[PDB]
């Protein structure tokens, strides 16, 4: 396989696990882990709705969601003293960039 | 001449406070609420159902899972290094 590939498989495994046992099934009190990815659901929303704010605004918050997170896991991962870095492949961060 | 017949017409005061619509839901609220709840999500014994109880708990802010989750990606890479080298 290519080592591309498989980063880019170990973060989306990462990003499953955020949202699949941080929290306890939903609970609505709300879990130490599951507070964090309510802190970064408001900090999002407050910002895209500060920024596209409009008449639409929520119709770009996936798209700037998943930007988001995408780039949050990915400065984590690449910084992992043994990992093979997807965004120091430059390439495919300025490719995304030139597509948006 | 005769009293009349307002005092015994009781049928909008049945919703002629507010508390009837907060009634006509917490009769249905409570009442299909349980005793305690259906189960809070901490293991089920996947074998990583068990990760999730012994670190993902409700109150388990302790970064240990942070820790050996990190460990692991540090294990992972570590050995792709003599895969390529």
């Amino acid at each position: 396989l290519t080592t591309f590939s498989l980063y880019t498989i170990i973060v989306l495994l990462v990003i499953t696990s955020l949202y699949t046992l941080t929290n306890n099934n939903n609970k609505i009190i709300g879990s130490r882990w599951l507070i964090s990815q309510e802190a970064i659901y408001d900090t999002i929303m407050n910002m895209t709705k500060g920024q596209i704010g409009g008449k639409n605004w929520g119709l770009y918050f996936p798209m700037i969601f998943t930007l988001f997170m995408f780039i949050f896991i990915a400065n984590l991962i690449s910084m992992i003293p043994y990992s093979f870095a997807l965004s120091a492949h430059l390439v495919f961060i300025i490719s995304l960039s030139i597509v948006i | 001449v005769s009293t009349l017949i307002p005092p015994k017409v009781v049928s909008s005061k049945n919703i002629g406070s507010a508390p009837n619509a907060k009634r006509i839901a917490n009769v249905v609220h409570f009442y299909k609420s349980l005793p305690q709840g259906p189960a809070p999500a901490i293991k089920a014994n996947t074998r990583l159902a068990r990760y999730k109880a012994k670190y993902f708990d409700g109150d388990n802010a302790s970064g240990k899972p942070l820790w050996h989750f990190a460990l692991g990606i540090i294990a992972f890479g570590y050995s792709m290094e003599y895969y390529f080298h």
